[PDB]
Parts: structure tokens; C-alpha cells; sequence
């Protein structure tokens, strides 16, 4: 009977929700996240098979609002809707409150949708891992991950996809050694972490690296300029 | 605030330099804000404790008593509890003690903590024992245990027990020290293993 | 074998990851070393996906 | 979906549920003669985890607490819920919810959406506490949609223990700061490795009306008794 | 005591962590910390290869997932 | 109905007339016509007594349902977009002219709000029928960035002014002064209008009108 | 109310009063008139004080939904499309006004009119407002193509004053809001700047 | 089990959706290559039965006077998902008063796409299609939509059973610096070659276009300009042969 949506096991169990975590595990990349002190920093695998694609047009980083950034990890369908979702969630929040939805909040709201999906069995968990990035008034570098089972939680660092626990580790690891950093040392270990969980050097191109400062209140994707600066720098 | 940090500071240094002159700069603190009070006086009871002027540990506890915990945190439990644990840590057991557990007990009636009730009465007999008194340490020991009987296990239970069988090795005859020794043993079979407890069971 | 063998701790146990991250060009090279192509040796297409 | 009543007069999915809940993150709560104090396990899975951000203890009025063991969505929507409907009882009586008619109405809301067909029950038992009046009030929230009034009591993984050692501990003659002792104490029993002061979470209820213990003050009791 | 530690050994610690771990798995700790310790040419173990050899030998459960509980 | 508020320094002071009038009568003397719509934000009403109090709680009922859900103090401007929203959803039945006030992480704010919904952030706004005298007495005497004492003098002024040139407005004066930490509300801060202290007594003898029919009853305890 | 919108080369400049009456009780002296929508369209309200807030503000998350979408910066003429629709269905709810104007790529410097009623027009410059009677004659006669940044700013400040001073409903500040690569540069005539014809 | 979109695989993986593209892969063929200038289009449209007719059932279509799609797989879901295209170009042009971006359409489809395989009392769409469209604002723009509902922008590609011959060939060009007008022809180069004609036995090559060259408009090859590409594709094919 677990086959529905939501149907608790002999002792709960909740075996389609599960099976939204291995889908989220198999969306077929990575992505890790990090905050600094004042500044914060996502990193994420991006392949261009059969050389065609390319260009903005392929890519897993999206700016939910001018001042949040998000990242996904999951069936790409699934993962663009929750992204639009989350868009008219913001779009809405700031219609009715009339300022820019906090990342905890547009968090929280996904986070309950998912939740209803596993809740009533008629909508599917739909199997991806949302990440925001944001700043607040007086939080500065949030970020947030949250997951289709409802989970809404905020990491100071954070990883998605199929080598989350490895980077964890290593994040772990880290930021246990004087967790304050600047700007440089904060992309610095997000691109170093990605690199070492994945053991490949990286180009420009195959990655897509946003940023959101305090003095910056914008969600920016660096370009391959700024990308491939920072690689060869470090 | 910033100023108490600041005599904090000179108080850390001067402890460096010369004790005798952070020890007065931290009396003339706790003399003299509720993080500044408190603070100073966990800073003062350290330097005592560390110069071995724990003569004036008495008169700090009875005058403090009457605002411990009216200046705030009545949770001051805190401070309770580390300077008695610091008093009974100085093993050079000389003089005071005299009507200081006493009025202790007394406390106004003000924290009513079962828990450290039982733990202060534990260590006033404990005390007992060390100053060669043991039959009052017998009377009250048992009436700690026949009232807090219902768990305690582990730990303060066994300190009790521990406290008993030393009393009547002392003067009950060897006997009863086995009977308490083995009930002590066995409800102590299932300790979290404090090295303390453990080496003074065995 | 795979994970499930009843109880067989201590030792040394080592993952084998099914994918490769650049090794799998050199795995494509050392299988290309059969008779050069008679031109361009470069394995890049294959590289690249 | 849930109507399937086994051949024996019992609802299966609930004693899933009920297991489920079970394995659930250890809470406890003690009602003391001027307040109750509720504690749970908040142990985060590393120190990665922002503990600051998913809260576990939650004030749902003024002088209203309630805390879960189990599923941290469901937990999610029922205080959403719990809010909701104390705040339009507010609206309509101009004066907050009691203790009483909240944990009905929550534990009717956990009846109706047990009552469908497309629906699964939650997976969380809940502790409200209340001081409404000059009395202060302790409810666990089953899953069934029953709500059974307490003198102190713990859920989650090892709550028979936890309730034996309660039964054992309390005495009517008990000031919070006792309770509170209590609380960290059974926690501790139920906790495995150290009690660092953030990865537990507490909130207390007293005439001061329900508050959650800052890190500070969760730090100073665990130092304190540990 | 057999093995060559070093006075950064700081085991009075490493028991003290909690965890599930059996006699296998100390022996199996001192061997792969002597490992490393080889690997890397020490000369006595380390604290760092005790730690690296917790990890590779303890450990590794997960799926436990927040949501799961 | 006289409503006031304006915005010192740092923070805001709100001053109400103390009446409601259901109809042409002084329904009451001590009108609650100044409403805590969350912490740090109260607002002042007037128009119908009843559409000013019912729009007032239910505003503050989700301000705070907002707020708890944050563990952060809501905002001015989420307190006014509500408003406006509402009183335009509702063209124009409602009766309650509302004077919006708070004060939060990003300074105060102080906002009108017409019954259509209008809205006009202004650093001090009066409205109800005193309205009038009142924003001559903030015209004639208001400079930017006031400070307290004076500031709750003249919102006094003005409200007295409306008081002395406006029928159907109150006796007494309510004040409430919001900052980043203080909530003051003086309840009524002034009593222009005391009572016309009731000369010798008037009363009637004992035993003035036999009953027809008595239904004493002891209710048991 | 009275307000003016006039385009020029690379961008276009805006002017409103800053008055909102009701008959009387001139109420928000300061009106902010011209408005904002996403990034660099402005609008200019005239009529019910009330239905242009909320037209405006529904608009303007309507658009900055839709830009959000497209990753692409607005487009003036999807603003103008968006409140023509809007008031073209709720004509008779509505008794408002507007003027659109603003910079995007494709076609930068753009100034649209829907007034009362919801029609559409491209147009060099707008006039809208009670004052608009007054002025629509003296800009239709002054006007002259190629005006450049300040050109159009003078233009404006002497057509919106003149429209102040020759009706009541009008009355306070002239604000003025500059559109184009630099951004939006708000500046406001207070009781000098403001031109003085007799 | 894999029998309804709630049912995840235990692996995570939902099976309908993987039908989807099963049944996808029955279609001959459908190719198209984003010329620098446009956006060009082509398909194996397999004549099943002699006594159709041309002019007939086609598997590309418009939308709007400036967006084109070619289709491959169920030719009923192929007919529906180019109608509701249709009329989410209509509706934003009633909205915004211009012709809609080719990359919010396909986002919209692809979403539609999405609720269809999401919903239980639903099965998702039997068929995937490829977007063409151009603007000088824009430049020419192509994207590829599936069951499961990804929208890519490719400046090639394909979809159907030759999908993969069609991707080789697609990457043996010069994509980014050629004109339609040759583009058409190695499309049809493309269809012909990719053709099995030991199996097909009939066939019909169907092109069609939309660039600058048409002021961004979609429409079938002319008459002329599609017999000479076949001709010249006949002739790829007899210089391959030999």
C-alpha cells in the first residue's frame, strides 16, 4: 500500500517521499553553497553535451527575485516549476506586504506546498532540492535549502545532489578552522570544495557560480570573465 | 558594562603581573551591571580559591545570600553550586563551615531546589565525616537516604552510600560498611563512569 | 561484491566508483591504442560527453 | 484510504502512525505549580546546520507554547493551523484561546483530515502547554485526534522510560525551577553524547506567559546540572 | 601501548567521544591511523590519523533523512 | 471623530478624540479610537465607530499572525498595503478613515488611509471631522524631524483644536507614543473637558413604585 | 491634478504637480504622482486617488513578474498594454487616468497615453490631468521637435507650472523624473525653480 | 509499481514519463538546425497508406504569425499540444500587444507538459515537438520540448527514432555561420540520408522555414525552393552511394 503517494509503512516509513530523495540524489548533478561573513557564494556543476546548448539557455541558477537567488537540483521540469512557484510566491509576498520577501519566508512557503504534495495522495513530491541565497537587514548572508519532504533549513553551509555528504565533510571540516571569511576566501572554498568532492579541473564553462554580497544586494551569476579569473587565480 | 570589561581585562593582567592587585581590583568589583556583579564575583571566588584566602568564602556566601538571587537569575545556582563545589574541591578542610551550611539551608526560602537541597545536606555530611564526626554524619546520611530513596542512582546516591560505609568503617564496626559497600556497588553498576565516583568506590 | 554479506567487519574496504572524472579520457586512450587512425589522434569528441 | 479497519475492531494506519511518532525526535514536558517547562531533543546531524533557523519550540500566542515529536512538516502545518484557529477564537472572543478548546479544535483538525479518503493522517503527537487562568495546563496530542490532559509526560524514541522516570520524579510540590531541573535531566537520560547547549531547545510557561529559552539561559541550566 | 604514539595522542578524548564503536573497530582505528602514518612516512601515529582512521573505519550511516525522522 | 499623528524625530505620536457618536448622540465618552495593530504600530480611527474597530483588529489579528510567523516585528508599509487593499476591495461602504502609525527596524512611518483605501505617506496626517483644525495647527507649527516633548505638545494642540472648532468629537485625548523600544499609551493623556461636577444631590426617597409582580430567585452556587 | 510626460532622444522626462484635492482638503501637498514600475517606466496617475493606487500597484507586480520570467529588462509598450487592458475591462469601475513613460532596449526612450477610458497612443508627449485643458493648446503650439534632456526639463517645469497657476485643483511642488541609461534622476521645484510667467 | 505517474520507482525514477519517451520513439523523424538568421525545419513524413495525399496531415505547424514547430510522436497529442501553443501565443499577445518571446513559450508548454505528468487522473503527452522562431531583436531562437517537459535552447537538434544520426550530422556543420537557404538543403541532405528506405518503403520529405528571409515569419518551402533541395539531397545520396 506504500505505492500511493503518502502511506505510512508498519512503522511509518514513508517510502515515495524516500524515493523523492533518490530522485533528488539522481537529478544528475551537484551543488554546494556557502556564506561568508558579510558575502555569499554558490557553486554548481553545468555540462553541455553534444556541444549544441550552451548560452544562458542551459543552466540550473535563477534569480527568484532582484535580491534572491536560487539553485535547483533535480528533474529539471520538476525543479522549473518549483522555481516559478516560488517566483509567484515572492512576486505575491511583496504585492501584499509590499517589501521583498525574507529567504526564510519564500523557503518556508515551498516547503509547505511540497508538504501538502506528500501530504494528500494526489500530488507527487516532486523530486528536486531548492536552494536560496539571499541578504537580510540583520542576518546578511542567509542562505536556505529546502527539500520536497518540507524540510526548510538554513546551513551557514550547504551542498545538493549526489556528493552532498562528501562536500558536507569537507565544509564541516573547513569551516571548524576560523569559519570568518571575506569575499575571495568565501569563493575560494566553495570552488575548492566543488573541486576536491568532484576531483576535476575545472574550465570556465562547465560550472555556473552566483554571488550575493551585503554592500551588493543583488543576486549575480559571474560571468566566464569573473569565473575563469578566480580559477586561474586560485 | 564596558568598563566592568575593562577591569576584567586588568583584572586577567594583573593576575599575570602581581595576584595581590587584581585580587583587590575584583573585590572592589563585586563591592561595587547584573553581568558585571555576577561576573566579578566568579572571577573573585577563582582568585580565592586559586591564593587559598577561602576564609573570606564565608562571609561572601552570608552576605550574598540576602540579593543571590533577588539581583537577578534566580537560576543563581550557577554561582551556588560552583562556589560550594570549589569549597569542598579545597581539601585543606580548615575552619569555617561553622553555621555556613546552616544558614545555607536556611537560605530565606528562597530557591527551594529539591535537587541542590539534597546535594548541599549531601556534602554538609560528607563535611561531617571529614571533621572526625561520624555518628552525626550516620543520622543525617540515613535520613537523606530514606528520603530521597526513589532514584538518585548513580552519582549523588552512590556518594551517599559511599558516605555511609565510611562512617561505619569508622565506628559501626566493618560489617555494616560491607552491607553498604555492596548495595553501593551494585546500584552503582550502571554509572555514566565518573572517574571520581569510581576511584572513590574503589 | 556488493554491500549485503552478513557480517564481515574488523577489513579495509574500498569503494570502486562506477564513473570516472577524467581517467574515464585516459580509460578511452589506452582503449584507443589500437593502430593510430592515420590522422588526427585527438579523443576530444568522445571527451567531451 | 484509511477506512480499511483491520479484522479487529483497530485502525492500522493510526498504529503506524503512532509508531512513526515513536520514532520521533525525544521531547518532555513537566507542569510545575507556577508553570511548565517543555524541552526536546534538537540535536542537529552537524554543525554545518544553521541552529538558529529551524526552531522546535513555538509560541502559538502570548501565553500558548506547543512542541512536537515527529514529522517537522506536518508539525509545520499544525501549528500553522493551531495559530490560525486560536487567532480567529481570538477575533471572535476578543481574549485568547484556551488551552482546552485549542488542543480540541487541534485534535478535530486531526480527526477531519483523518476522516477522508486522499488524506494521510499526520505523523506528529504534540505537548501543548498553557497558563491560561491561574492554572497551568499540559495536553499530549495523539495523532488520533485525542488529547489527554498531563501532569508531566515525554514522546519520541524512549518516552516509556521517560515516563516512568517522570513518574518516579514528580511530586505536586515541584517550583519550576525544579521542573526545568527535571526536564534537562530526563533529557540527558534520553540523550546520546553531550548536551551542547544550542542542540537542545526549551520554552517554558508561567505567568510571564510561554517564552523559549534562549541559547544563553539552555546553556547556563546544562552547565548548571549536567 | 604497543603501538608508537605520540604525546598529541589525546585517546583519554577519543574514548570519550560517543559513538557504537567494538573492539574490531578499535583495532581496526590503531591499524589504518598505522596506515596513514606509513602512507605518509610518520614515524609515530598522529591524533590526525587516529581522527582520518574514526572516519574510514566508523561511521558512514546515513539515510536517517530529517523528514525520515 | 478627530484622529492625529505625526512622525518626530525618531519615532511617531498618535493622538485621538475620545467619542463615538451612533448617530447624533455621544454614544461614549472614552472611545478606544486608538487601536494596537501590532507591537510597535498602533492606528488611529474614525467615521463608524464599529467599521474603525472591526478593520483595526482584524488588520492586527493578521499583523500579528505575520509577525509570529517571522520572530520579527512586522512593518508599516505590510500594515498599509493591507489597508489600502481592503478599503479598495470594499469601494467605499465602510465608514472608518484610518490614521496608520509604527515604528519598525526601518524607522517610523506614518501613513492615511481614506475610506476608498487612498493612501498618502506624509510625515504627519490628520483625519475626522477636527481633521481640518488639526492640520492647521501641524501647518502652522510642524518643522521636519520634531522632537518628543514639544511633538506630543502640539499633536495635543492640534487635537484640542479639533476638539474646541468640530462637534462629535471627544472629551478627553488619548495619546500613544511608538519608538524602536517604548510603546507609551496614555489612556486619556489629557482631559480637556472634565465633567460639569454635579451639584447637590437629587435622589428620591425609600420606596418610589411598588412592583406589580416579584420573581426573587436563590440560583444555587 | 495635472501632469505632463514628453519623450526626447535616448530617454524621456516626466512632470507632475503635487497636489491631490477633493474639492478641498488639499491633502497629500506632496503627491508622488509619478511612480515607478520596475526598473525605469514611470506612470503618471490623474482622477480617483484610490483606483490609480491600485491599478498601478497591480500593474506594477504584474510586470515585475513577467520581467522577472523573461530575465529581460521591461518593456514600456507591455506596460502600456497591460494598463490599457485593465482599464478597458474595468472601464466603469474605474475613473482614472494614465501616462506611461519610459527606456527599454528595442525601442528606448517610449512615452504611451491611456487616459480616462484605456485607449492607446504612441505619442511624442502627454498631457493628462484637470489642468490639461489649460496646456494642451500652449504645448500643441510651443512644442517644437528636437528637444534635448534640458530642453524637455524647461519645457516642462514653464507648461506644468503655467497649468498650476492657472487652475485651483493644482497647487504645491512641480516633480520631475528624468528616464534613461542613467537611470531615474528625481528632482523636485519647490517655489523657485519653479518658472514664474507673470 | 510502473503504472501510474504517482508510483516513484524505488530507484526515484518515474516510469510513465520513461514510457512517454518510449512512445516517443515510434515517429520517423524530426530535424531542425537555428540558421544565424532564422530557424529551419524538416521531417520524415512517412506516407502509411498510398491513397493519402499531399497537402495532407503535417508535422510541423504555426503559431503566431512568427513561431513555427515541428512535432514527432503521437500525431493526436502532436495536433493538441500545437492548438494549446496556439492559443497561449494568442493570449500573450492580447496581454502585451506583441508577439510572444519564443523562450517564455516554451516555457509555458513546457510547464503544461509538466502538470500533465504530475497529475494522477492524467497520463502525459505522447509526443515531443522542437520551437522555431526569429526576431531582429532577438536573433533566431530554437528550443526542444519532451514528455517530461525540458525546454533547451539548441542551435541544433532533433528528436524521433533517427534522433541520434540527426545529432552526428547536426554537429557536421557550421551551425553558427550559415544562412537558410543552405541550411535547407543540408536538412534535406540530413532527412535523406538518415531515410531507411529498406524498411519505409514510401516516404515524403516536408520542410518549411521561418528568418529574416521571411521577415520572421514561419512558413512552408516554397514549391520551387523544396524541389531543389530534394534533388540536391537525391544527389548527396547517389554521391554517398558511390
Amino acid at each position: 500500500f506504500d505505492r500511493h503517494i503518502t502511506i505510512f509503512s508498519p512503522e511509518g516509513r514513508l517510502y515515495q517521499v524516500e524515493y523523492a530523495f533518490k530522485a533528488i540524489n539522481q537529478g544528475g548533478l551537484t551543488s554546494v553553497a556557502v556564506r561568508g561573513k558579510d558575502c555569499a557564494v554558490i557553486v554548481t556543476q553545468k555540462k553541455v553535451p553534444d556541444k549544441l546548448l550552451d548560452s544562458s539557455t542551459v543552466t540550473h541558477l535563477f534569480k527568484i527575485t532582484e535580491n534572491i537567488g536560487c539553485v535547483m537540483t533535480g528533474m529539471t521540469a520538476d525543479s522549473r516549476s518549483q522555481v516559478q512557484r516560488a517566483r509567484y510566491e515572492a512576486a505575491n509576498w511583496k504585492y501584499k506586504y509590499g517589501y521583498e520577501i525574507p529567504v526564510d519566508m519564500l523557503c518556508k512557503r515551498i516547503a509547505d506546498i511540497s508538504q501538502v504534495y506528500t501530504q494528500n495522495a494526489e500530488m507527487r513530491p516532486l523530486g528536486c532540492c531548492m536552494i536560496l541565497i539571499g541578504i537580510d537587514e540583520e542576518q546578511g548572508p542567509q542562505v536556505y535549502k529546502c527539500d520536497p519532504a518540507g524540510y526548510y533549513c538554513g546551513f551557514k553551509a550547504t551542498a545538493a545532489g549526489v556528493k552532498q555528504t562528501e562536500s558536507t565533510s569537507f565544509l564541516e571540516k573547513k569551516v571548524k578552522k576560523k569559519f570568518d571569511w571575506t569575499f575571495e576566501q568565501t569563493v575560494e572554498t566553495a570552488i575548492t570544495c566543488l573541486s576536491t568532492v568532484l576531483s576535476i579541473d575545472f574550465k570556465p564553462s562547465e560550472i555556473e557560480v552566483g554571488v550575493v554580497t551585503v554592500e551588493n544586494p543583488k543576486f549575480r551569476i559571474l560571468t566566464e570573465a569573473e569565473i575563469d579569473a578566480h580559477l586561474v587565480a586560485l | 558594562a564596558a568598563a566592568a570589561v575593562v577591569e576584567f581585562q586588568r583584572a586577567q593582567s594583573l593576575l599575570s603581573t602581581d595576584r595581590e592587585a587584581s585580587i583587590d581590583i575584583l573585590h572592589s568589583i563585586v563591592k561595587r551591571a547584573v553581568q558585571v556583579k555576577e561576573q566579578s564575583i566568579l572571577e573573585l571566588g577563582s582568585l580565592l580559591a586559586k591564593t587559598g584566602q577561602a576564609a573570606e568564602l564565608g562571609g561572601l556566601l552570608k552576605y550574598v545570600r540576602p540579593f543571590l538571587n533577588s539581583i537577578s537569575k534566580a537560576k543563581a545556582a550557577r554561582l551556588v553550586r560552583s562556589l560550594l563545589d570549589l569549597f569542598l574541591d579545597m581539601e585543606a578542610a580548615t575552619g569555617q563551615e561553622v553555621e555556613l551550611c546552616l544558614e545555607c539551608i536556611e537560605w530565606a526560602k528562597s530557591e527551594k531546589r529539591t535537587f541542590l537541597r539534597q546535594a548541599l545536606e549531601a556534602r554538609l555530611v560528607s563535611l561531617y565525616f571529614d571533621t572526625k564526626r561520624y555518628q552525626e554524619a550516620l543520622h543525617l546520611g540515613s535520613q537523606l537516604l530514606r528520603e530521597l530513596k526513589k532514584m538518585d542512582d548513580k552519582a549523588l546516591l552512590v556518594e551517599v552510600q559511599l558516605l555511609e560505609s565510611k562512617t561505619y568503617h569508622a565506628l559501626s564496626n566493618l560489617p555494616k560498611a560491607r552491607a553498604a559497600l555492596t548495595s553501593a556497588r551494585t546500584t552503582a553498576n550502571a554509572i555514566y563512569c565518573p572517574p571520581k565516583l569510581q576511584a572513590t568506590l574503589d | 561484491t556488493n554491500r549485503p554479506d552478513t557480517l564481515d567487519p574488523a577489513d579495509r574496504k574500498i569503494h570502486i566508483d562506477l564513473p570516472n572524472e577524467q581517467a574515464r579520457l585516459d580509460i578511452l586512450k589506452i582503449h584507443a591504442g589500437p593502430i593510430t587512425k592515420h590522422g588526427e589522434i585527438d579523443y576530444e569528441a568522445i571527451v567531451k560527453l | 484510504s484509511l477506512t480499511t479497519f483491520s479484522p479487529s475492531g483497530k485502525l492500522v494506519q493510526i498504529e503506524y502512525a503512532l509508531a512513526a511518532v515513536a520514532g520521533g525526535a525525544p521531547s518532555v514536558g513537566i507542569k510545575a505549580a507556577n508553570g511548565v517547562v517543555l524541552a526536546t531533543e534538537k540535536k542537529q546531524k552537524s554543525i554545518l546546520y544553521d541552529e538558529r533557523s529551524v526552531h522546535k519550540v513555538e509560541p502559538i500566542t502570548k501565553h500558548i507554547g506547543l512542541v512536537y515529536s515527529g514529522m517537522g512538516p506536518d508539525y509545520r502545518v499544525l501549528v500553522h493551523r493551531a495559530r490560525k484557529l486560536a487567532q480567529q477564537y481570538y477575533l471572535v472572543y476578543q481574549e485568547p484561546i484556551p488551552t482546552a478548546q485549542l488542543v480540541q479544535r487541534v485534535a478535530s483538525v486531526m480527526q477531519e483530515y483523518t476522516q477522508s479518503g486522499g488524506v494521510r493522517p499526520f505523523g506528529v503527537s504534540l505537548l501543548i502547554c498553557g497558563w491560561n487562568e491561574g492554572r497551568p495546563y499540559l495536553f499530549q496530542s495523539d495523532p488520533s485526534g485525542a488529547y489527554f490532559a498531563w501532569k508531566a509526560t515525554a514522546m519520541g524514541k524512549n518516552y516509556v522510560n521517560g515516563k516512568t522516570f517522570l513518574e518516579k520524579r514528580y511530586n505536586e510540590d515541584l517550583e519550576l525551577e525544579d521542573a526545568i531541573h527535571t526536564a534537562i535531566l530526563t533529557l540527558k537520560e534520553s540523550f546520546e553524547g553531550q548536551m551542547t547547549e544550542d542542540n537542545i531547545e526549551v520554552g517554558i510557561c508561567n505567568e510571564a506567559g510561554f517564552r523559549r529559552l534562549t541559547p544563553t539561559e539552555v546553556k547556563d541550566y546544562l552547565a548548571a546540572i549536567a | 601501548s604497543k603501538m608508537n604514539l605520540s604525546e598529541e595522542v589525546d585517546l583519554e578524548d577519543y574514548v570519550a567521544r560517543p559513538d557504537k564503536i567494538s573492539g574490531a573497530d578499535i583495532n581496526s582505528i590503531c591499524q589504518e591511523s598505522g596506515m596513514l602514518a606509513v602512507r605518509e612516512n610518520r614515524y609515530i601515529v598522529l591524533a590526525k590519523d587516529f581522527e582520518k582512521a574514526y572516519k574510514t573505519v566508523i561511521k558512514k550511516d546515513e539515510q536517517e533523512h530529517e523528514f525520515y525522522k | 471623530t478627530t484622529i492625529a499623528g505625526v512622525v518626530y524625530k525618531d519615532g511617531i505620536v498618535l493622538g485621538a478624540d475620545t467619542r463615538a457618536t451612533e448617530g447624533m448622540v455621544v454614544a461614549d465618552k472614552n472611545c478606544s479610537k486608538i487601536h494596537f495593530i501590532s507591537p510597535n504600530i498602533y492606528c488611529c480611527g474614525a467615521g463608524t465607530a464599529a467599521d474603525t474597530d472591526m478593520t483595526t483588529q482584524l488588520i492586527s489579528s493578521n499583523l500579528e499572525l505575520h509577525s509570529l510567523s517571522t520572530g520579527r516585528l512586522p512593518r508599516v508599509v505590510t500594515a498599509n498595503r493591507m489597508l489600502k487593499q481592503m478599503l479598495f476591495r470594499y469601494q467605499g461602504y465602510i465608514g472608518a478613515a484610518l490614521v496608520l502609525g509604527g515604528v519598525d527596524v526601518t524607522g517610523p512611518h506614518l501613513y492615511s488611509i481614506y475610506p476608498h483605501g487612498s493612501t498618502d505617506k506624509l510625515p504627519y496626517v490628520t483625519m475626522g471631522s477636527g481633521s481640518l483644525a488639526a492640520m492647521a495647527v501641524f501647518e502652522d507649527k510642524f518643522r521636519p524631524d520634531m522632537e518628543e516633548e514639544e511633538a506630543k505638545n502640539l499633536v495635543s494642540e492640534a487635537i484640542a483644536a479639533g476638539i474646541f472648532n468640530d462637534l462629535g468629537s471627544g472629551s478627553n485625548i488619548d495619546l500613544c507614543v511608538i519608538s524602536k523600544n517604548k510603546l507609551d499609551f496614555l489612556r486619556p493623556y489629557t482631559v480637556p473637558n472634565k465633567k460639569g461636577t454635579r451639584l447637590g444631590r437629587y435622589r428620591c426617597e425609600k420606596g418610589t413604585t411598588a412592583v406589580l409582580t416579584e420573581k426573587i430567585t436563590p440560583l444555587e452556587i | 491634478t495635472t501632469i505632463m510626460a514628453v519623450q526626447f532622444d535616448g530617454g524621456v522626462v516626466l512632470g507632475a504637480d503635487s497636489r491631490t484635492t477633493t474639492g478641498s482638503y488639499i491633502a497629500n501637498r506632496v503627491t508622488d504622482k509619478l511612480t515607478p514600475i520596475h526598473d525605469r517606466i514611470f506612470c503618471c496617475r490623474s482622477g480617483s486617488a484610490a483606483d490609480t493606487q491600485a491599478v498601478a500597484d497591480a500593474v506594477t507586480y504584474q510586470l515585475g513578474f513577467h520581467s522577472i520570467e523573461l530575465n529581460e529588462p521591461p518593456l514600456v509598450h507591455t506596460a502600456a498594454s497591460l494598463f490599457k487592458e485593465m482599464c478597458y475591462r474595468y472601464r466603469e469601475d474605474l475613473m482614472a487616468g494614465i501616462i506611461i513613460a519610459g527606456w527599454d532596449p528595442q525601442e528606448g526612450g517610449q512615452v504611451y497615453s491611456v487616459p480616462m477610458g484605456g485607449m492607446m497612443v504612441r505619442q511624442s508627449f502627454a498631457i493628462g490631468g484637470s489642468g490639461s485643458s489649460y496646456i494642451y493648446g500652449y504645448v500643441d503650439a510651443t512644442y517644437r521637435e528636437g528637444m534635448t534632456k534640458e530642453e524637455c526639463l524647461q519645457f516642462t517645469a514653464n507648461a506644468l507650472a503655467l497649468a498650476m497657476e492657472r487652475d485651483g485643483s493644482s497647487g504645491g511642488v512641480i516633480r520631475l523624473a528624468a528616464i534613461a541609461e542613467s537611470g531615474v534622476e528625481r528632482q523636485v521645484l519647490l517655489g523657485d525653480q519653479i518658472p514664474k510667467f507673470a | 509499481y510502473d503504472l501510474s505517474a504517482s508510483t516513484f520507482s524505488p530507484d526515484g525514477r518515474v516510469f510513465q514519463v520513461e514510457y512517454a519517451m518510449k512512445a516517443v520513439e515510434n515517429s520517423s523523424t524530426a530535424i531542425g538546425i537555428r540558421c544565424k538568421d532564422g530557424v529551419v525545419f524538416g521531417v520524415e513524413k512517412l506516407v502509411l497508406s498510398k491513397l493519402y495525399e499531399e497537402g495532407s496531415n503535417k508535422r510541423l505547424f504555426n503559431v503566431d504569425r512568427h513561431v513555427g514547430m515541428a512535432v514527432a510522436g503521437l500525431l493526436a497529442d502532436a495536433r493538441s499540444l500545437a492548438d494549446i501553443a496556439r492559443e497561449e501565443a494568442s493570449n500573450f499577445r492580447s496581454n502585451f500587444g506583441y508577439n510572444i518571446p519564443l523562450k517564455h513559450l516554451a516555457d509555458r508548454v513546457a510547464m503544461y507538459v509538466h502538470a500533465y505528468t504530475l497529475y494522477s487522473a492524467v497520463r502525459p503527452f505522447g509526443c515531443s515537438f522542437m520551437l522555431g522562431s526569429y526576431s531582429v531583436n532577438d536573433g533566431a531562437q530554437l528550443y526542444m520540448i519532451d514528455p517530461s517537459g525540458v525546454s533547451y535552447g539548441y542551435w541544433g537538434c532533433a528528436i524521433g527514432k533517427a534522433r541520434q544520426a540527426a545529432k552526428t550530422e547536426i554537429e557536421k556543420l557550421q551551425m553558427k555561420e550559415m544562412t537558410c537557404r543552405d541550411i535547407v538543403k543540408e536538412v534535406a541532405k540530413i532527412i535523406y540520408i538518415v531515410h531507411d528506405e529498406v524498411k519505409d518503403k514510401a516516404f515524403e520529405l516536408e520542410l518549411s522555414w521561418v528568418g529574416e528571409l521571411t521577415n520572421g515569419r514561419h512558413e512552408i518551402v516554397p514549391k520551387d525552393i523544396r524541389e531543389e533541395a530534394e534533388k540536391y539531397a537525391k544527389e548527396s545520396l547517389k554521391e554517398e552511394d558511390e
